């Protein structure tokens, strides 16, 4: 499922904005 | 509506012409705990002494600044953040400069991060995401009513009030512009495809990441996520979006006009403006006064024992706080 597609992902945690 | 906005364009100009500088020292506070990080400042619990008040003091390296090219949108932040005023906008109390680095000492938003209990719970209700999003709502309606942009729609950058309430949090990237802008700015999975096409933007960003917002709150993930950013750059662009079966078709649709690929398409960068949205179908229970009025049922609220609790946060390593001999970067913020 999506879900458990998203939870192995790498990006579950707190994400940091962008810059250069 | 119009009327209450008008008044709303005094004051933020008022202190947008004559913003205030160093209202406050280091010394005056003691430092606590540390509430979150991120690419650019920290942000620490902090007391003041004289008051015996919590705040939140955002404490940012001149230097770091400086190297990731941020000196106009941190003066921006500041700027912006002393003059607007809003039910559902952080409150800035002090801010001050010193041999090293740029405070902003803010209200302290006890009820942690979105993002943790969204993470938490996995999931929120249609209703329950209708309320924040109705609160987001009339938030974008007020900035962008001050010809202002907010570009850092996310959950890491929502707090939550005592009450259940939003305080937007991260004006970092916030910009009063009338025309187009191009700085890509943002966070990956927030980015709408105008922006990562290098192409000019306005306005419009904001509602996107409203739609991207709404989404990852009912569904509990982003509607485009990958391992790394240059492939959800490419799904956001390819212009598909899939909906999880437990959307209701109101749901589903207002999105569908949200997550327009094709800006003269959007709702709330069209005809009629925010409004477009206000009267959407999904939105036929929101009573948008009591909202503003914070009158409405909160659905779920934080609970904290005892002023300066910080269970609502994750723990941080302390990195500590340090004041050079020399002054480092005088000029290029000679305006904080
Ligand atoms: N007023 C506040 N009250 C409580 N915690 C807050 C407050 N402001 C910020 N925080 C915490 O600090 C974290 C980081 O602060 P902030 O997002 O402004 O830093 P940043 O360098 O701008 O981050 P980003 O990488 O998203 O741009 C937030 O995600 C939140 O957990
Ligand atoms: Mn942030
Ligand atoms: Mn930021």
């Amino acid at each position: 499922t999506t879900y458990a597609d998203f939870i192995a992902s790498g990006r579950t945690g707190r994400r940091n904005a962008i810059h250069d | 509506v119009k009327e209450f906005l008008a008044k709303a364009k005094e004051d933020f100009l008022k202190k947008w012409e004559t913003p205030s500088q160093n209202t406050a020292q280091l010394d005056q506070f003691d430092r606590i705990k540390t509430l979150g990080t991120g690419s650019f400042g920290r942000v620490m619990l902090v007391k003041h002494k004289e008051s015996g008040n919590h705040y939140a003091m955002k404490i940012l390296d001149k230097q770091k600044v400086v190297k990731l090219k941020q000196i106009e949108h941190t003066l921006n932040e500041k700027r912006i953040l002393q003059a607007v005023n809003f039910p559902f906008l952080v409150k800035l109390e002090f801010s001050f400069k010193d041999n090293s680095n740029l405070y902003m000492v803010m209200e302290y938003v006890a009820g942690g991060e979105m993002f943790s209990h969204l993470r938490r719970i996995g999931r929120f209700s249609e209703p329950h995401a209708r309320f924040y999003a109705a609160q987001i709502v009339l938030t974008f309606e007020y900035l962008h009513s001050l010809d202002l942009i907010y570009r850092d729609l996310k959950p890491e950058n929502l707090l939550i009030d005592q009450q259940g309430y939003i305080q937007v949090t991260d004006f970092g990237f916030a910009k009063r512009v009338k025309g187009r802008t191009w700085t890509l700015c943002g966070t990956p999975e927030y980015l709408a495809p105008e922006i990562i096409l290098s192409k000019g933007y306005n306005k419009a960003v904001d509602w996107w990441a409203l739609g991207v917002l709404i989404y990852e709150m009912a569904a509990g993930y982003p509607p485009f996520f990958a391992d790394q950013p240059i492939q959800i750059y490419e799904k956001i662009v390819s212009g598909k979006v899939r909906f999880p079966s437990h959307f209701s078709s109101d749901l589903k649709d207002l999105l569908r006009n949200l997550l327009q690929v094709d800006l003269t398409k959007r709702f709330g960068n069209l005809k009629n403006g925010v409004n477009d949205i206000k009267n959407h179908k999904w939105f036929a229970t929101t009573d948008w006064i009591a909202i503003y009025q914070r009158k409405v049922e909160a659905p779920f609220i934080p609970k904290f024992k005892g002023p300066g609790d910080t269970s609502n946060f994750d723990d941080y390593e302390e990195e500590e706080i340090r004041v050079s001999i020399n002054e480092k970067c005088g000029k290029e913020f000679t305006e904080f």
